[PDB]
């Protein structure tokens, strides 16, 4: 995943989806590359922020 | 009455995807100013 907007929210929504559909997800660029404090356990979300 | 206010409701969705897409779905539309949340009586984390 890869977006434009700077809405930090939508990562966050990101690792919510991780959570359920059990599916990979890459942030890139945007509001996916910021970095949240904690994802959830069964989230498999991952960032190339820092 | 104490001193113009509408509200709106919903149950608990089975999927939390599914239940995210009802939350705007329908609350959103109705351009909610807030919204109450409150745990189901099943043991779900
Ligand atoms: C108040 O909220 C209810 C909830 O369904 C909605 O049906 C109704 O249209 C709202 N009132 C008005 C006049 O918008």
């Amino acid at each position: 995943f890869g977006d434009d907007t700077d809405q930090e929210a939508v990562a966050q929504m990101l690792d919510f989806i991780s959570s359920h559909t059990f599916v990979p997800i890459l942030g890139i660029h945007g509001g996916a590359s910021m970095i949240m404090a904690d994802k959830d356990p069964t989230s498999t979300f991952f960032q190339f922020g820092a | 009455k104490r001193h113009q206010l509408n509200a709106t409701s919903v149950t608990h969705k089975p999927n939390a995807i599914q239940m995210a897409l009802s939350v705007c779905e329908d609350l959103i539309s109705s351009q909610v100013y807030a919204i109450l949340v409150s745990h189901p009586p099943t043991p779900n984390d």
